[PDB]
């Protein structure tokens, strides 16, 4: 059964699925990115720092993310002086974008799927429904009102969230005042209190954090009351009832570009630098192996994509040059998205699965820096029950009392005297790359300055290397792959599909941009 | 082109007519700024 | 009264901002003010077929549609097909055409649903405008006679992105039976909130009016004013930025980020044109390009140079201490 | 860190208006932040011999005490013996004397603690006095050298009442490790919310800087600034009122109501006087008697005719429209 | 064209009289113009 899903909403922007069913279970995928608005080509020519004001507009849910990678892009290619202060706001923000991500999208894009009714016959659906129902989920309501309060974090130090473009080459545009702090901290302990430890865990964030295993996972959600009946626990074991750990696999191999630089190893942003200053840190994760990222291995293909092209291009030589949908299905090309591929030594260019289980991953890499996030609970939750749509999930909302802790203590570690901006040389000349962890995983920016003005601006968002169609091997995107092996109990309301392409976290809009 | 972009203003039948009104008081305009050069060679005087 | 909110060339800001409400909050709003939101995107229970069917039916007349809001821009590429935004089985202009021609009243939240923003920059790829305005120019996709059921234009609630409370008090007011206490501008933009400039409430007013400029970034913006350095156009922009607070907490200005003017249709301005970019265009390096809203620049620069001679110390001097 | 709050000849709207705190709010602030409140005379369970036998071991030093919060006037009268102020079976500025001397921080919350307020008025019928002032005069009940275990003075949380984030945000930045984060003025307020000035962030100060004078309360305050006719004393008074807004809505200023000046010592300005209340004190009519802080008559005047013959129209119109 | 009309007004002995003596007197223009600029780059100081 060939079904097309148009829209598959929930997917910040226009995504359509079409799956080969046969029975009962999608054997094929292709993930359609419907919406073009050519942020690349628009930066082209434009002010270096253009991108500062348009790269966040690529996406409303992490703009900021966008923001702090397109900072970064401009700090390297213009060999910047970063403040630690600078950086601790850096990290400060994105960190708040993705606490109030991970809610917003929790309640509000995946969960109210949790009360389809193809889940009515488990005897945890009026819990499900009572919690997660859209607008008027008990869980709901105060998840998705309290989402707003990591980014008044964040508009503390940048003036506003969404939209601000207060992360500049050389630091920031904000001069954060003891109230700014203090006040960040107290809507920090709020929403931690209310939302994440309250509602999220039913416990500490260090409780939590406690969990190393599965087996820990497991252990805390039976560990007493609160803890089971917490959305996360309840959300573990409405998975394990319905299912939502059985499908949703994907490719098993992940990327991470890492994002929150200690403040003290990334002063002068450089591209080589980078992974060692990481706090969050990167790494590919492929064939059960760990990798080193390297930007230099990043190719997007668009043989399946609306775009002009041939062969994979290293985004510093990339283009966005579209071709007619009409023309392009003619082609074979079915998405808007371009797909992103890394080359992986022994496997070629492999798509990789980003996006939090991807920082999950690349944390329970040995050889952490004290620094770094040094995780190994979903090292072994990848051996235990591997990838799914719980596990991705979990990931996710792992990193939420992870980066709760890392803002607290980086608030704390600002130097309220100290500088927050180094004003730098606006160079005529420099290439740049800024990544970044938005909420969905590895935001790239590849920036060429050519002429005091955007020679080449390529961006690629980590839906895009999730949701991004067949490479020119024909290799599925990590949503495809995910896409497949699902169970379709209703065609008419194929929930799977939403449930398999949202636990992505998927962002369509970032997808194509 | 800019330059032709100043040429099709000089196409608009408003910007020409104030052109000209300049250039018919052209006169006046040279024996004022020829009155500065003047008082500017005699201004030590 | 039935909201139908969809999303054409639009990164979602505006919804984003819009779930930041306060008082209401996005979920009191959309339950308690009586407003039946029959689907969004980013928050709609439907999809495929069982959105498509609530589309059709708002589309059709099947369900009444009061108000249909539209974010992001009306994508007309490629050769005026809209093929670059493909929703539920159309060109999303198709789409809107629908919506808005069924719609009791069509409001476009941000930029770029109002005047085409940011993908309507040069070269406009995707062949973007706003619903009833390209950049300036009133008449966009939906030209400049449309007009709604309830007779009002498109509602433009401008901003890149629209602060939730742009559409949320305008949502409360039609709620709540002021919709006649609801008054437009030229640019269809609610009086209530861009009468105001977003200098009006800016920390740095003082710094304005002594002509005091903040001199760089980070620390630098403890004093001072972003007009002069930063191309701040906050006394050009039609805003309450500094009246209604960003996330309840600040705005650009305050922050210390110039104001991009994003509640202007010619957002962003001068296209991002190199040089442009956080700093102010000056006719021999010391007079604005562009000078105040309503100033003419010999009166400007000439209150400016007064201002500066009768500065007082404190506007020279950091104010946004730690 | 325990705080032990007491009130003098206070009206207790400094405890309201702190208990309208938010980010933290008051109950957070109090649970969550480490902040062991050992009593406050609306707030504390104790009461009679429980409630002094915690007072007495803070003064005694039986037990820590690490913030004693006074709000309200030291009241003197009759006679220097406090006995217009009794609580817990002592005149409350021996009390005062006490706590004060055991606590490791003072903080003075409200114009009453700070500097007298307006029980300090004349002709001051309970002898009413600061902790630390009378009115701008330092030394206030304490004396000017008293200094806490900490080593500061009393700290001065002016404002009649004090916002909240006044007393809150500091309260936070001593339990977060930020205490050397706070820098206090001459007297005593923190710099981090008394370096501006009221009329920072006020909305009205374009029509400050163009002279516009609100001419009339009511609908006559959709224009203008409150200096010229109405008294406001914005840019005279030290406050955030307009960059921290109260009740995370508005200001005096904002609404219509002129600033008071109520941060400054001097509050209320003039005791009051007839024809001081709402009203500019002006010299041949036009001249303000106060001119904004750090200006002088002459180049605030010629600046102000320079301002209102350069003054654009929407300067001279509604801004905060319906 | 109105360009070609004021090419034909270039073509008057009176204005092009008049035009001569405004370019013998250009170097008194521009240095008045640099001494504005200069003047305004210095309005500051
Ligand atoms: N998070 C996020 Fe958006 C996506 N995909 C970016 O980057
Ligand atoms: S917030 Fe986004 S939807 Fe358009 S108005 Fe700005 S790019
Ligand atoms: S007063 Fe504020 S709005 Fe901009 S022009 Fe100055 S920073
Ligand atoms: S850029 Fe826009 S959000 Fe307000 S501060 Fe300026 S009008
Ligand atoms: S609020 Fe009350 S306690 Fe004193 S400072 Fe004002 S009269
Ligand atoms: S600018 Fe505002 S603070 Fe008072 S002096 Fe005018 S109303
Ligand atoms: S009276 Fe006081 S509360 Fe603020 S507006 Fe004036 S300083
Ligand atoms: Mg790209
Ligand atoms: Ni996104």
């Amino acid at each position: 059964l060939d079904l097309f899903v148009s829209p598959l909403g929930r997917v910040e922007g226009d995504l359509d699925v079409r799956v080969t069913i046969n029975d009962g279970v999608v054997t094929s995928a292709w993930t359609e990115a419907a919406m073009f608005r050519g942020f690349e080509i628009i930066l082209r020519g434009k002010d270096p720092q253009a991108g500062l004001i348009v790269c966040p507009r690529i996406c409303g849910i992490c703009g900021g993310s966008h923001l702090y990678k397109s900072a970064y892009a401009l700090d390297t290619a213009w060999r910047t002086h970063m403040p630690p202060n600078a950086t601790l706001i850096r990290n400060i923000c994105q960190a708040c974008e993705t606490l109030q991500s991970i809610p917003r999208y929790f309640y509000a894009l995946f969960a109210i799927d949790l009360t389809n009714k193809n889940y009515a016959k488990s005897k945890l659906y009026d819990e499900a429904v009572r919690r997660f129902a859209p607008y008027v989920g008990t869980s709901y309501q105060p998840g998705v009102v309290l989402s707003a309060k990591p980014v008044e974090v964040y508009a503390i130090f940048g003036g506003q969230w969404p939209x601000s473009s207060f992360m500049v080459p050389g630091g920031v545009m904000s001069a954060p005042t003891l109230s700014d702090v203090t006040r960040a901290i107290a809507i920090l302990e709020h929403w931690n209190d209310n939302w994440l430890e309250k509602q999220w865990l039913g416990c500490s964030v260090d409780r939590w954090l406690e969990n190393k295993t599965w087996n820990d996972v497991l252990a805390w959600v039976d560990e007493n009351e609160s803890q089971y009946n917490s959305d996360c626990g309840f959300f573990i074991r409405y998975c394990l009832d319905v299912g939502l750990d059985k499908y949703g696999q994907g490719v098993g191999n992940y990327l991470a570009t890492g994002t929150y630089f200690e403040p003290s190893l990334y002063e002068n942003p450089t591209i080589e630098g980078r992974n060692a200053a990481l706090i969050g840190r990167s790494g590919v994760f492929a064939d059960g192996r760990y990798f080193e990222f390297d930007q230099a291995n990043v190719t997007e293909d668009v043989t399946h994509s609306f775009y002009e092209g041939n062969r994979p291009l290293h985004p510093f030589e990339g283009e966005t040059i579209p071709v007619n949908p009409e023309d392009g299905r003619r082609q074979g090309k079915y998405s808007w998205a371009k797909s992103p591929r890394y080359a992986v030594p022994g496997l070629g260019n492999v798509p990789l699965e980003t996006g939090p289980l991807a920082r999950r991953m690349a944390a329970s890499a040995p050889d952490a820096e004290t620094h770094q996030d040094d995780d190994p609970l979903f090292a072994d939750i990848y051996n235990a029950i591997g990838p799914s749509v719980m596990v991705r999930q979990l990931a996710r909302m792992h990193e939420g009392p992870k980066y709760y802790k890392w803002v607290r203590q980086w608030l704390d570690d600002l130097e309220l005297k100290e500088s927050f901006y180094t004003k730098p040389v606006e160079y005529a000349e420099g290439k740049g790359f800024g990544s970044t962890e938005a909420a969905r995983g590895a935001l790239s920016d590849w920036i060429v300055i050519e002429d005091s003005k955007i020679k080449n601006y390529q961006v690629v968002t980590p839906t895009a290397w999730n949701i991004g169609p067949r490479d020119a091997s024909e290799v599925l995107g990590p949503i495809e792959q995910a896409l497949v092996g699902s169970p379709i109990v209703d065609a008419e309301d194929p929930v799977e599909l939403g449930h398999v392409a949202r636990s992505f976290d998927s962002c369509l809009v970032c997808t194509v941009h | 082109s800019p330059v032709d972009g100043i040429r099709r203003r000089l196409d608009d039948p408003q910007v020409a007519e104030a052109l000209n009104s300049l250039l018919d008081h052209a006169d006046l305009l040279a024996v004022l700024v020829k009155g500065l050069d003047g008082f500017v060679r005699r201004g030590d005087d | 009264a039935s909201v139908l909110w969809f999303q054409g060339g639009a990164c979602s800001g505006n919804t984003m901002s819009f779930l930041n409400a306060d008082e209401p909050n996005v979920v009191d709003l959309i339950v308690d003010f009586g407003l039946d939101l029959l689907w969004h995107p980013s928050l709609g229970l439907e999809l495929g077929n069982n959105a498509q069917k609530v589309f059709w039916d708002c589309a059709k007349g099947e369900r009444p549609l009061d108000i249909f809001v539209f974010e992001g821009t009306v994508i007309e590429a490629p050769n005026g097909t809209g093929q670059m935004d493909m929703f539920a089985g159309r060109p999303m202009k198709d789409w809107v055409t629908d919506l808005a021609g069924a719609a009791q009243i069509v409001v476009a939240i941000g930029d770029c649903a109002c005047f085409g923003g940011i993908p309507a920059m040069e070269p406009n790829p995707s062949g973007s405008t706003g619903l009833q305005f390209h950049k300036r120019e009133k008449g966009g996709f939906l030209g400049p006679d449309f007009r709604s059921k309830m007779g009002l234009p498109v509602i433009n609630v401008p901003g890149c992105p629209a602060h939730p409370d742009w559409i949320t008090q305008i949502l409360v007011a039609l709620a709540t039976g002021r919709a006649g206490d609801i008054t437009l501008d030229d640019l269809h933009r609610p009086e209530t909130f861009f009468k105001t400039f977003t200098q009006t409430g800016c920390t740095r007013v003082q710094f304005f009016e002594y002509k005091q400029s903040t001199l760089s970034f980070g620390e630098g913006t403890r004093t001072g004013c972003l007009f002069y350095e930063f191309g701040c156009r906050g006394p050009m922009t039609h805003s309450p930025c500094n009246r209604i607070l960003w996330n309840r907490q600040s705005s650009k200005t305050r922050a210390g980020m110039p104001c991009l003017g994003c509640t202007e249709p010619e957002f962003p301005h001068f296209d991002l044109a190199p040089g442009t970019v956080f700093k102010t265009q000056k006719v021999s390096g010391m007079i604005p390009k562009e000078v105040p809203e309503g100033t003419d620049h010999l009166t400007y620069m000439g209150l400016a140079a007064a201002a500066r001679i009768a500065a007082p110390q404190w506007s020279k001097e950091d104010m946004f201490v730690v």
